[PDB]
Parts: structure tokens; sequence; C-alpha cells
RNA sequence: AAUUUUUAAGGUAUGUAUUUUUUUU
RNA sequence: GGAGGUCAACAUCAAGAACUGUGGGCCUUUGCCUAUAGAACUUAUAACGAACAUGGUUCUUGCCUUUUACCAGAAC
């Protein structure tokens, strides 16, 4: 039983692609031997680093490698980008008056 | 055995041009995951995305033709048929849609993935497709009937890319567990088995002509015949990676882009570096998305396009100048182990 | 601009040329079918065969005297057309466009409407004849 | 070299044959009379002493088909062949952080720029023109 | 149609809980943080090294010092007298006080 | 924390059959069955008379659009 | 326009009405249901979207 | 110059044990 | 041997107005030209059916808390 992607869940499938895509990248750069602490280590950063992108705050870190930080932007900046593009598809959806459904709405307003 | 390294030194391998940037389409709203050229006519190519558009670009002008909608999530992987009028196109959605061009419409659903799919390859004689994914199996498509009817199982992770050869082993499949395999679909199990990656392999591309597979990996970039499975030759590469994409031109030509955004060309046959370039990034965007998501050379194999993390298509153009007047590339140093 | 700045073509591409209905690999024919302006015979072995044997009619082509030229006029449904469409089934063997209705009775055949539209619009728009011999 | 010519001819059609034995037998397996318009002796016993001929009696149509058929999961001994060879500061500087969060903390573990003369010229402006209105 | 709100319950039991019991909770999480999570033992309990050493809990409820045989009322009050000059001197006196025998 | 999704071989080694339990479902059904082949006074009183940017967020068809529905 | 949207609209609540309840049919819902002022335990509902709109 | 009628589901959990004729020292 | 069968199998039934076979000629058998034999069934206010249902995908809509079930036009 493999379950299509449906409008109800599909940013929770956009988080999992995302949060793979970017173990991917970082683990690929490092050079060997400890991953999988590390590896849950380094999503904590993303997340965080994303809400710091949502509430306009610069997210600087402390001692961090540049390379994980390049990596880090780079899939938050894809991110704000998706997320912006939707923020204005569903508005003028909204606007002309064809059904946005309800919580799309309220979810909308937050975005703008 | 030196002895003959020191006839190594007799080759001296194949000058070829240098390459250059000749024209920067923007346009795409995502990052531009995946490219694709009509094999046949060298008209047009088109352009996987973030966004989960493609669009279809006019080759010669540059301008835009028609925008192809019809996924939900990022579109990882396009192909177009040499011998039929479909496109091929597979996303993060699980999903894997035919594109019958003639009338520009979705046609054949595939279904039967578990998870986000990111390769597919067109079989060349066999009216098949391959795909594979996150679900570290391959599947091959009967195109008529829309039936998984084989599926070949294999990588202990998820599967990064996947090739059709006419002969044996007719798919060739690189997953993140460092392997590259080599496939016998008519009895289901691996012929040969090819582990001298140290990481996962991202990248890999098939020569038009040698009848051989060159892979990718961090630092590594290796060449395999086919058939028996040798190693052929290694490409020289100080620390480049992270190898995104690889492409083969005609003419031994073997372009591969960065996670760094530093474009670096070889020689084929010797598996020199005969360049180095880095993109100029775009006006606003940051360091970080400076870097090649994927490639291709057209039919001529004068030109090379390459969508980039700057959500821009940048096509290569070789020089026309070149010769020895000032060409010569980084100069041929066969350094020791 | 200037990031590249000189041999280089920067374009900014949106909207779309190539209105989204087109192709984009063109469908292939090779035959060449004109049944949507006219219903008409392209090929030479399915010409009807002609009973009356049409090198004999060629060579009365040359003795002026034995050639009439004659045009059939009329008001509306009076049966011009269905009038030719007797000399022509008398005249020749076969005919590939008879359906087993046409023949029978009911319909009648119509030879010189040949254009879709007089078809459709049931009646005769351009004049069509046809050159056939007749014994008086 | 290049497969060749001839030898690509041939496995095409080896394996062309081999997948329509699998898309066949997929469609007549299931449920469809309407799907399905798309499709030996075989034993010498043992020392082949008595021989045999096998013949497959028709099912009744109504009766479930595969009546042995029923949906198990099944988990899979591991192959017969083995053992394919694998042939293969920056500690300090490839250290991540512990990530902290200032919107979570569950279950356990505890500007510089000056302003631009525009601002410095404009209110001159207002506090010399208005000493200039008062007087 | 209701499933238009939005709101909901679960099927359980009856929900708010009563005024005090949310003070017992609240009180008890204060002396958590400032206690900075340490458990101070009872008195009577035969003794975990203690992150000071004096401090306990005497049969009733209240927070003692052993050397200074003061009383306090919360850790609040204790965190005065660990930092105050009585508690000082009487870790001094037991300092000679042990520096003269052993 | 996803990790290791969900290999396919072990839902292709079930014993269920070749083809699913036989559910037939409503996209299976046979279309598209065939291929196809390729080949003055007034004037005078008054005081005062007589490039694309890559992101979203900062880009010149951003602004105009908080500048109309957020009025 | 605005007489058109007022059309719309009206019918649009009265919808919200018979979709709360369960029904789309004209015969359980006479227009006393949703007319009479509260007064006399309706709605009470001002109708302006009758009329007889120009073509 | 003419509309159009209704059934399910997202709300009252879910889980465990319980009627048994005494397996040979 | 004929008349039949609410018998069966196999072949065929939307295409340059549209089929095959044959003899000869150019090509060197595909293909082109020419002569000739035979063409049941279905077609022109277009079609096996003087009849008329349902589903799928993708678009544009209508009801509008969401899915099923649905409104009604199009293409495939
Ligand atoms: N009752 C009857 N009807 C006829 C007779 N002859 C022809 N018709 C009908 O009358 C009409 C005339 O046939 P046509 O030959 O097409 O008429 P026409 O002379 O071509 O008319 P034009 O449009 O002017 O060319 C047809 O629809 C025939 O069916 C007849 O002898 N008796
Ligand atoms: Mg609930
Ligand atoms: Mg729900
Ligand atoms: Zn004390």
């Amino acid at each position: 039983i493999v379950k299509t992607t449906t409008k109800q869940r599909l940013d929770a499938y956009y988080d999992l692609e995302l949060r793979n895509s970017v173990m991917d990248d970082i683990l690929e750069m490092m050079p060997e031997s400890i991953r999988q602490k590390k590896a849950r280590t380094i999503l904590q950063h993303l997340s965080e680093a994303w809400r710091c992108w949502k509430a306009n705050i610069p997210w600087d870190v402390p001692g961090m490698p540049a390379p994980i930080k390049k990596i880090i932007e780079r899939y938050i900046k894809s991110k704000a980008d998706a997320w912006v593009s939707a923020a204005h598809y569903n508005r003028e959806r909204i606007k002309r008056g064809a059904h946005v459904e309800k919580t799309m709405v309220k979810k909308n307003l937050g975005r703008l | 055995i030196v002895n003959r390294y020191e006839k190594l030194l007799s080759q001296r391998p194949e000058w070829h041009a240098p390459w250059k940037l000749s024209r920067v389409i923007n346009g795409h709203l995502g990052w531009v995951r995946c490219v694709a050229i009509d094999p046949v006519d060298n008209e047009w190519f088109i352009t996987g995305s973030n966004d989960t558009t493609m669009k279809v670009w006019d080759l010669a002008t540059g301008k835009l033709k028609t925008t192809l909608a019809g996924h939900v999530m990022t579109v990882r992987d396009v192909a177009v048929s040499d011998r039929h009028p479909y496109l091929f196109s597979v996303s993060e959605d699980k999903t894997v849609k035919c594109w019958d061009l003639e009338k520009n419409q979705i046609i054949r659903d595939y279904y039967g993935h578990l998870s986000g799919v990111r390769t597919v390859s067109i079989h060349p004689t066999l009216d098949l497709i391959a795909t594979a994914g996150r679900d570290s199996v391959i599947k091959l498509w009967d195109m008529r009937t829309r039936i998984p009817v084989i599926t070949l199982v294999g990588h202990k992770g998820p599967i990064n890319q996947v090739q059709c050869t006419p002969v044996d082993p007719q798919v060739v499949s690189s997953s993140t567990d460092a392997t590259v395999r080599l496939w016998d679909v008519v009895a289901g199990k691996t012929m040969k088995v090819l582990t001298h990656h140290k990481r996962s392999v991202r990248a890999t591309a098939l020569h038009p002509k040698e009848f051989s597979v060159a892979s990718a990996c961090t630092d590594d970039i290796r060449s395999w015949g086919l058939a028996e499975g040798s190693l052929l030759t290694n490409f020289e590469s100080e620390k480049t990676g992270i190898i995104n994409t690889l492409s083969i031109n005609q003419d031994d030509v073997l372009f591969a882009g960065g996670d760094n955004g530093v474009l670096s060309f070889y020689d084929y046959k010797s598996g020199h570096k005969y360049q180095s370039l880095a993109t100029r990034e775009m006006v606003g965007s940051l360091e970080g998305e400076r870097s090649v998501l994927c490639s291709t050379f057209d039919k001529t194999g004068l030109r090379l396009i390459t969508g980039e993390a700057d959500k821009s298509i940048k096509i290569w153009k070789q020089d026309e100048t070149a010769t020895k007047e000032s060409e010569p590339g980084l100069a041929w140093n066969p350094n020791l182990s | 601009e200037h990031p590249y700045g000189k041999e280089v073509e920067v374009l900014m591409e949106t909207k779309n040329t190539q209105s989204p209905q087109t192709p984009l690999v063109e469908p292939v024919t090779e035959r060449t079918k004109l049944q949507e302006h006219t219903i008409f015979t392209q090929l030479k072995k399915n010409i009807p065969k002609t009973r009356y044997n049409r090198d004999y009619m060629l060579s009365m082509a040359n003795i002026p005297e034995r050639i009439i030229n004659v045009g059939v006029i009329g008001p509306l449904h009076s049966g011009k057309t269905s009038l030719m469409d007797l000399l022509v089934i008398d005249s020749h063997k076969r005919i590939p466009d008879m359906s087993k209705n046409v023949e029978l009775g009911w319909k009648p055949l119509r030879y010189l409407d040949n254009l879709k539209q007089e078809i459709d619009r049931g009646l005769s728009i351009k004049l069509n004849g046809s050159t056939l011999l007749c014994t008086d | 070299p290049l497969p060749t010519k001839a030898e690509i001819q041939e496995c095409t059609a080896r394996t062309k044959s081999y997948i329509q034995r699998l898309v066949n037998a997929k469609l007549a397996n299931s449920n469809n009379r309407a799907s399905s318009r798309y499709v030996a002796p075989a034993n010498l016993l043992l020392n082949n002493s008595h021989h045999i001929e096998v013949v497959s009696k028709q099912m009744d149509p109504l009766l479930p088909r595969f009546v042995g058929k029923k949906a198990r999961k099944v988990v899979a001994p591991t192959e017969n062949d083995e053992v394919v060879p694998v042939l293969h500061a920056d500690p300090n500087e490839w250290k991540i952080p512990a990530a902290v969060s200032n919107w979570k903390n569950p279950n356990g573990y505890t500007e510089n720029n000056t302003i631009n003369d525009g601002f410095m010229k404009l209110s001159e402006a207002l506090e010399n023109a208005d000493k200039k209105a008062r007087q | 149609m209701n499933y238009l709100e939005g709101v909901g319950s679960k099927k359980g039991g009856g929900g708010i809980a009563s005024e005090s019991q949310f003070n017992l909770q609240r009180r008890k999480e204060v002396e958590s943080l400032l206690s900075k999570g340490e458990n101070v033992p009872y008195t009577f309990q035969d003794e975990q090294v203690r992150s000071n050493p004096y401090i306990y809990k005497n049969h009733s409820g209240k927070l003692v010092c052993k050397l200074c045989n003061t009383m306090h009322m919360s850790w609040s009050s204790v965190e005065r007298h660990l930092g105050g000059k009585k508690h000082g001197l009487n870790v001094l006196r037991r300092g000679i006080s042990i520096e003269k025998s052993s | 924390t996803s990790h290791r999704p969900q290999l396919e071989a072990r839902s292709g080694a079930k014993a269920a059959a070749y083809t699913p339990t036989g559910i037939e479902h409503a996209r299976l059904l046979p279309g598209h069955t065939t291929l196809k082949y390729r080949k003055r006074s007034w004037r005078k009183g008054t005081a005062f008379g007589r490039g694309y940017i890559n992101d979203m967020t900062k880009s010149e068809y951003h602004q105009e659009f908080l500048h109309k529905h957020v009025r | 326009p605005l007489l058109d949207i007022l059309v719309k609209g009206e019918t649009r609540i009265q919808n919200r009405v018979k979709l709360g309840l369960n029904s789309k049919m004209p015969t359980r819902f006479p227009p006393a249901v949703f007319y009479t002022p509260k007064e006399l335990g309706g709605l009470g509902m001002i109708s302006a979207s009758h009329i007889l709109i120009p073509a």
C-alpha cells in the first residue's frame, strides 16, 4: 500500500525530502568516521535556521565550519522561495474568488 | 613496471580546446534540477525545476516556448525518447509520468514506487523505462501496459542514477552505498559490482561511442569498461567535491560540475584535467547558491547546457580560436603514489 | 549584466512564445489527405475502369465535328446533378464510391458534387463536369 | 569496442521475448477477462522409470482461483553468493557545535553602523530655519 | 457539520483541574529551578555527592543548614544564607577545628 | 528522524503474488493501449513649482505584491 | 454586478442553513422559515435579492 | 425564454483476562 | 447430398475514397511505372448499432468544513 502524495500530506513530504537532501550533501563533505549523532545534530541546526529565517533573525552561530553554513543557507533559500511563491499563488487564487478551502486562508494570512 | 611509467610520459594526451560562457538564461523560479535535449533535431531542451514546472527552451535563440505543469513537487529527472514522441518526467512525489509531445498532455502514469524517484532511463531498443529512487530498487516498466515487469533488488541505499545499454549489462545503477552495479535483467541478478568508490556515487554518464561508463564521487571520477567491468582509467582530481554531474561529449570531452561552482573539463581517454572554471553566480545570490546541479551536451557536442542552483541556465560554448596559440591546459604532471 | 558582461547574452524569459497547443513534435504524416476539403480519388489504379475504352475516346478528340460541349442548367433541385449521375454509372463499370445503399436506390449518388461543403450543404456550389463518350 | 549490430539485435530479441512472458502471465493472473485479451509431459520421473504426463485441470470459474494464494509477509534469507571485496587538525575544524534553539527546549539538555550625514544636515536646517522664524 | 469550527476535545475526563492543584505544581517547579535540580536529601535518610553538602530537609518539610543550625523557608532564602557571612564563618571555624586534629 | 526510509525489496519479496493480491484498481484499467513511433499668476504662486536581482523577497515583482494586497 | 452579487449572497446564506441541517429540498424549507421575523421565531433575514434583474 | 431534491466518514475510545476435567516420576 | 441450429472455433470490420492477387518494365526484393484478374460485409444530412450507457486522466466550471458521492462543458 504505497500512498500517493495529496493535498493533506504534501508539506510533510516536502519536509522529509529536504532533510534527506541535506544529510546527503553534508555527509558527502565531511572526512569520514562518525555521523549518526552528528547526523541528528546537523538537522537541528537546519530547522533552527529556518525558524530564524521566518522571524527575520539573522542566524549567526559561534564556531561552525563555513561549508556547512553554506549548505544550510542554500537549502533555506530554496525553501524560502517555495514558501513565498506558494504564499503569492494562494493569494491570487483567493482574490479572484476561486475556492481556497479554509485553513489555506488562515495559513495564508500568516505567511503574508 | 615503472619502466612502463617511464614510457607513460610518451602518450602526451589529446589536446582539446577551452570552454567559455556563451549565454545565460534566467526564467526558472526554483533551482534547475535536470535537463534533457531533443535527441533527434537539437531544436530545444527541457528543464526540470524545483518549482515543479518544466519549461521547453528554444535552443537556438534561448527563448521560451511552452511550460509544462503537472507535478506537485520537484522534478528530479527527465528523459526524451529517441524513437518516440514521448517525454518521461519523474518527481519527488513518487510519480512517473509520460508526456505525449504532439498534444502536450499527460498520458500514462506509472504507479508503485514507495518513495521519491530521482532517476529515469529509457532503454534504447526495448520500449522500456527504468526508474529508481529512495526505495533502493530499480523498476523496469513496460512502456505500453504500465506494468512493473522486473524489479531489480540490490543496493542497500538510495539509488542516485540509472542508465540503459543495449547489450549486457543493460542496467547500470549507482547508489549512495558507493557501489556501481551492473545488472543482468533476464536473470534479475547482478552481473558485476564495482565497489572502488569511497563514498556515495552521485553521478554517472555513458560514453556515446566507446561503450563504457564514467562514475563520480567526492574527490574521485573513475571510468569503467562495461562487459568485463574492469576499471579502465582514473581521472586526476584535487579535492573538487562534490561532483554532482558528469557528461560526455562525442569528442572525448568529459565535463564534471561541482557543488563549489567549479566546472572541470577532462580528457576521457587519458584522465587529464585540461581546464577549470568557476561560474559567476548572479546579481543578488549567495556564494552558497553558486553550483551546478545538472548538465548535458547537445548532439553536435559543441555546446554544453548546465542548470545551476542560482535559478539560471547557462550555455557553455567552445572557443573557435583555440589551437595552441594560447590554449595550453593545466599541463600534464603525472604525480605518484 | 557585467558579471558576464561582454560576449554573453543574459536574457530573462517570462510569458511564452509558441502558443501551448502547438505540437512541439509535429505529427509526421506521409500521405496527403484531401478528405477535409473534398472527396477525391488521388491514385491512378483506383480510377473507375471505363467500359467504353478511354483510348478510343482520345481518338475522337481530333475530329472537330465529333465532340460537343454541353452544360446543364436549371432551377433548384430539378435533378441536374442527379441527371448527370445517370450517364456516369452507365458509362463506368465499377465505381468505388458506390455504397450498397446508393447502388440499390435509396440515396442518390452524386458524382458531380465532389466538394465537402456541397455534400453537407446539400447543394451545388461550384460547377463540375465530366468528359465521356456516348452513342446516339 | 561498441557492442556491434549483430549482438544488439540478439539481446534485444531474447529480452523482448522474456518480458512478454512476464507481461502475459501478469495480465492473465488478475481477475480480468477484459484485460487478458492482450496476452509438455515435462517430466521423466527420477530415473525415468515410469515417465509422466502432466495436465492442469480446469478450475470452476466461481471458486477463488489460486485457492492457496493469500497475502502474507515473508522475511527473506540472504543470497548464497558471498564476499565481494570492497577495494577502496580537521577534527577540530569539522567539529560541529551543539544545536540550541530559542524556540524549543524539549526533554532534557538545558548591530554596528552609525547614522548618516543626511540626519545631521536635515535637523540643522530645521533648527536654523526655526530660530530665524522665531526671531 | 460543526467540524467547520476546528476546536475539539479528547474523550477522557473532566478537564481543567482546581486552582489549588496548580499552585502545588508551580511551587514545585519554582523550587526545582532555583535549586538547579538538585535533590536535597532528608535528614533521616542515611547517606550522589551533594552540590554543597550541608543543606538538608528535616522530618518536617523545612530546609536546614546543619552547620549553622538555621531553618529556611525556601530555596531563595538558602541561597541568601549560603551567600551570607555567618555561613562563611562556620566553615572557617570547622576549618580550624579540623586543622587542629585528624 | 526518518533515518532509513523503507526498502522496496522487502515489499517486493512478499508472498501475496507477482501482482498484488489481485485487487483491480481503477487506474490500471487498460488505457492508451497503442504506442507511437517516431519517423500666469496661478502657475507662479506655489512654493515648489517647476536589472534582475536574484531573490524572491527583494525582487521588483514582490514589492508590487505587498504594495497592493497589504493595502 | 452589485445586484448579481446580492443574488449570490442571499442564496449562499440560505444554503448555509440548509446544509446546516441536511437538505436542499425546496419542500422542507418554505420561504416562511427564512423570512419570518425573529419575533415569530424565524431567522428574520431581510431579502433584497428577489427582484427581477434588468438583462 | 425556468431551478431541483442524497447518502457514508472526521464523536463518544482502545487494550488485557475471563465458560477449560486434574499428561505417567 | 439439401434445409436448418438464440451451436462452436478461427479470420476480418473507420482507410491518400481508403482493397488484394497476378504478368511485364526501372531499380538490384523494399520502392516506382505499366497491363491485367477478383473485390463479401461497413459508409456521404458519413458508418459495424435507424440503438446508446459507465469509468480513467488532464483542463475550465458549479455546490463549498474535508474525502467519497456529486454539477457540466472540452480534449485524449
Ligand atoms: N420525388 C423525386 N425526387 C427527386 C427526383 N429526382 C431528384 N429528386 C430529388 O431532388 C433533389 C435534386 O437532386 P439534385 O440532382 O442534387 O438537384 P440539383 O439539380 O443538383 O440541384 P442543384 O443544387 O441546383 O445542383 C435531390 O435531393 C433528389 O433526392 C425524382 O425524380 N423524384
Ligand atoms: Mg478530534
Ligand atoms: Mg483528517
Ligand atoms: Zn550555614
